[PDB]
């Protein structure tokens, strides 16, 4: 908030979308040739089913945000701007482990049940993959907010 | 109807449970099952309400949605041949028309008089 | 991009859209894409288009020398994308060579500025300023008169002047006489240079004469403030088509009215008041434009200047705040004392002035090196450049730098990490060559205090616990201070640790309970990084902290007579 400038918000997405990518990818196929060991490996493949990707940094972020959809409060208020759209082009070049970055979300939305935060999260983090899959984007918005049609009428 | 939305709550809450499930359930992971439990009696309410309804549907629509065929493309087929085999006849009978075009004028040329005796009496 | 093959296309259908929709509304484009320069600037693969794009569209147009500022102002952002990356040089330098000298003779006029003395007349050219409202008038033979005589020129400025003042201060009606004034101005090639002195006369009031031109002074009233705001966005979009350039702005506009702001009486007090006008909102009822791009020009023209002018704009605001006014006369009414204050601290409101200014004196210190500013007049003055709603604070005492320096220590955090610095760094230089034993004294008891509050703060995740700790903080900030401070802090470390054994007079009662806390110094590893940067660089400072090593190694040596082995790590970091 003290300082500011989203020239530098997306310093720092595409800082790291080919990065998480390019130096693990040397590892990656390290790890692809030597991934057969018994039945857990054969049971877990995890290399062949997608590449090794830097992942679990999405856990520094979910913590420090106790009510932030505020804009009363003048200095967590660019704090939340910021961290929406932060959030959006993580999602737009690809940065993260979008693979897992739904399901970890998913499990905080399974398992949550003035709101809660988790709620305040996927309600308002904004993803720009459009028409992408309705088995990934379209139902996924559908699953998250509950049983009631009202919503569709902001849809409308 | 009602049918169709309690099988997407069912559909819902059965992906809800699998996501839970998958994760590490910390609160009680029965309510994952009464969740599971409530759709399936959701869905035996829609079995006894299509009961009601006495729906019939033919078997070959299903191995269309094994492969995953949307029922609009299914009914574009049926349309479709209905439309081409409704030109083909149209097709035969304008054929038809043109040939006895064809029989009524060389009858009227060769033999004038007996076709100017049935043009009297159609 | 792609608007070049659709006027392609739609040169053989021959509409009124050719050079005006894909150009005119081209601007609109180049005013969101100027504002956001940054972000396409920073990848290297989607803007090799934008040029190839925008040239495309505009081919028809490298070999323009007399074009309207709209068709200039876009090719000056062509320009401005050319100059702005040395990759553009190589793929389009073929086409570059014949397109700079000619976009740039535009705007090379810098010469000393026309001093005619043509007998002003308030009446000359009457046909355009009766009611140039109505569209009655054709504008490209409006630009032909001025290009003719440039007399034309300085009477449409003085009769619009009249305009904005006595008809209604509508904001629709002012965007539409400015639209029509930055056009023209930017209609011929060098129209830019014969802006001398209304730039000065409609602020300078308290010269007659030097300035020139007196009807600037005469057709129009001085003591209404209300169409100020209307000439302040006037001239906002004028200097947004680059008609007003900066090479010689501070000899016409800057400096004369630096000298009429703070050392003028009433006469000219409403005219030290238009100084901050026409300085507030040249970087930053109201003229509320529908248009959100034209909020947002100023911001995107922004670019081609830097803060080479900025630290000049505060420096007369607080001497204006600084020279005593009395005779004033609550937004003006009151003293411009007190309203050059509120200018001080509204600048520095915005969270643009505040980060911009803190990143150029971390580059250089040389932004605030006017001798001008007492010690604790600019002391202050870089506290609003910390923080823009701070309270004022008290009273000079014997020592005035020592109170600024026990300020900022109390309230330490990462992000008020380099002001607290520089708050530091401009102090060894503000004090002069006879009294740095009056700064070593100043930096004598603060820090011992700082070595007492890091002890308060022992005696009662990572982030959250270092904001809490700032002795892990003020160590980095000491490690920016010079080898004199480091030097000086060991004897006051050295003395706090002689002291420590020799409280309580070998009591059974009271020393224990003091050298309790004199190895809970020990304790708390943020003393040891305190005097681990310290121990490069010093002569005589042995005998300092070496005390405490003295009789914390004599009372283990009998306690050990008596968290198996939690001692040994007390024992390695004294080795």
């Amino acid at each position: 908030c003290k300082r500011s400038g989203r020239h530098r918000a997306m310093v720092v997405a595409k800082l790291l979308e080919k990065r998480q990518a390019e130096i693990e990818a040397e590892r990656c196929g390290e790890s692809e040739a030597a991934d057969e060991k018994g039945s857990i490996a054969s049971g877990s493949l995890s290399a062949p089913s997608a590449p090794i990707f830097q992942d679990v940094l999405l856990q520094f972020l979910d913590t420090q945000a106790p009510m932030l959809t505020d804009p009363r409060s003048e200095s967590e208020r660019v704090e939340f701007f910021n961290l929406v759209l932060l959030f959006c082009e993580l999602i737009r070049h690809d940065v993260f482990s979008h693979n897992m970055y739904t399901c970890t979300l998913i499990s905080r939305g399974d398992l949550a049940f003035d709101q809660p935060r988790h709620v305040q999260y996927a309600t308002h983090f904004p993803i720009p993959q459009e028409e992408s899959c309705s088995h990934e984007c379209n139902q996924r918005l559908v699953v998250l907010f509950g049983v009631g049609k009202q919503r569709d009428d902001a849809r409308h | 109807h009602l049918e169709e939305h309690l099988e997407k709550f069912v559909e819902n809450i059965r992906q809800l449970g699998i996501i839970v499930s998958d994760f590490q359930p910390s609160s009680q992971a029965g309510l994952n099952q009464k969740l599971n439990f409530i759709v399936t009696g959701l869905q035996d309410i829609d079995k006894c309400r299509q009961q009601l309804h006495d729906i019939t549907v033919p078997l070959e629509v299903f191995e269309y949605i094994d492969q995953g065929r949307n029922p609009q493309l299914y009914t574009k087929e049926c349309l479709e041949r209905a439309l081409a085999k409704n030109e083909q006849v149209k097709g035969k009978i304008d054929t038809m028309k043109k040939f006895k075009s064809l029989l009524i004028q060389e009858l009227s040329k060769v033999f004038p008089e007996d076709m100017a005796k049935y043009r009297s009496i159609r | 991009n792609e608007l070049s093959v659709v006027e392609a296309e739609l040169l053989l259908k021959s509409s009124d859209l050719v050079g005006s929709y894909t150009t005119s509304l081209c601007l609109c484009i180049v005013a969101v894409l100027r504002h956001y320069h940054a972000c396409l600037i920073l990848n290297q693969d989607q803007m090799a288009q934008v040029f190839e794009g925008l040239c495309g569209v505009v081919k028809h147009g490298m070999n323009r020398s007399d074009g309207s500022s709209a068709e200039r102002c876009i090719l000056a952002y062509l320009y401005d994308l050319y100059t702005s990356c040395s990759h553009l040089k190589n793929k389009f330098g073929e086409l570059f060579s014949d397109f700079c000298s000619k976009v740039k003779n535009t705007i090379y006029c810098n010469v000393e500025p026309s001093e005619s003395n043509m007998r002003w007349a308030p009446e000359f050219m009457i046909d355009t300023l009766e009611n140039p409202a109505a569209h009655t008038f054709t504008y490209t033979g409006l630009g032909k008169s001025l290009s003719e005589n440039p007399a034309n020129r300085y009477s449409f400025v003085c009769n619009a002047l009249m305009h904005v003042c006595v008809g209604h201060h509508d904001p629709d009606r002012v965007n539409d006489i400015a639209i029509l004034c930055a056009e023209l101005t930017g209609y011929c090639k060098s129209l830019s240079a014969e802006w001398l002195g209304v730039l000065k006369a409609l602020c300078c009031s308290s010269n007659n004469g030097t300035c020139g031109f007196n009807d600037l002074l005469c057709n129009v009233d001085v003591s209404d403030l209300s169409f100020h705001d209307s000439l302040a966005t006037f001239v906002a979009i004028l200097i947004a088509r680059q008609c007003l350039l900066l090479e010689d702005l501070i000899r016409c506009a800057a400096i004369p009215s630096l000298l009429n702001a703070a050392c003028s009486e009433q006469d000219s007090e409403p005219g030290a008041r238009l100084t901050c006008r026409i300085l507030l909102h040249l970087f930053k009822p109201t003229v509320g434009i529908r248009s959100s791009c034209d909020r947002h020009l100023l911001a995107a023209s922004q670019n081609r200047i830097v803060d080479g002018a900025v630290f000049a704009v505060l420096k007369a605001v607080f001497v204006l705040g600084d020279a005593e006014l009395k005779g004033s006369g609550s937004v003006e009414t009151a003293s411009l004392d007190v309203y050059a204050k509120y200018v001080l601290r509204s600048i520095c409101q915005q969270e643009w002035v505040g980060e911009r200014c803190l990143k150029s004196l971390c580059e250089d210190s040389n932004d605030l090196q006017d001798p001008v500013l007492s010690s604790a007049q600019a002391q202050r003055l870089m506290q609003l450049i910390c923080y823009p709603h701070r309270l004022l604070d008290n009273e000079d005492g014997e020592n005035p730098q020592r109170q600024r320096i026990k300020r900022i220590l109390q309230n330490l955090d990462q992000w008020t990490m380099r002001q607290s610095s520089l708050e530091l760094q401009l102090m060894i230089k503000q004090t002069p060559n006879n009294e740095m034993n009056s700064l070593l004294e100043n930096i004598a008891k603060a820090t011992i205090e700082v070595f007492q509050q890091s002890a308060e703060t022992g005696s009662s995740p990572v982030l959250s616990s270092l904001e809490r700790s700032g002795v892990w903080l003020v160590a980095p900030l000491i490690a920016k201070l010079p080898t004199s401070v480091q030097g000086h802090v060991l004897k006051a470390a050295g003395e706090e640790l002689e002291k420590g054994q020799h409280l309580g007079s070998s009591s059974r009662k009271e020393r224990d309970r003091q050298k309790q806390k004199s190895m809970s110094l020990l304790s708390q590893q943020p003393f040891l990084s305190l005097v681990l940067t310290c121990l490069k660089g010093q002569d005589e400072q042995r005998e300092g902290l070496l005390t405490s090593l003295y009789s914390q190694v004599h009372q283990i040596v009998n306690n050990w007579r008596d968290p198996k082995q939690l001692m040994h790590e007390a024992l390695k970091l004294r080795l």
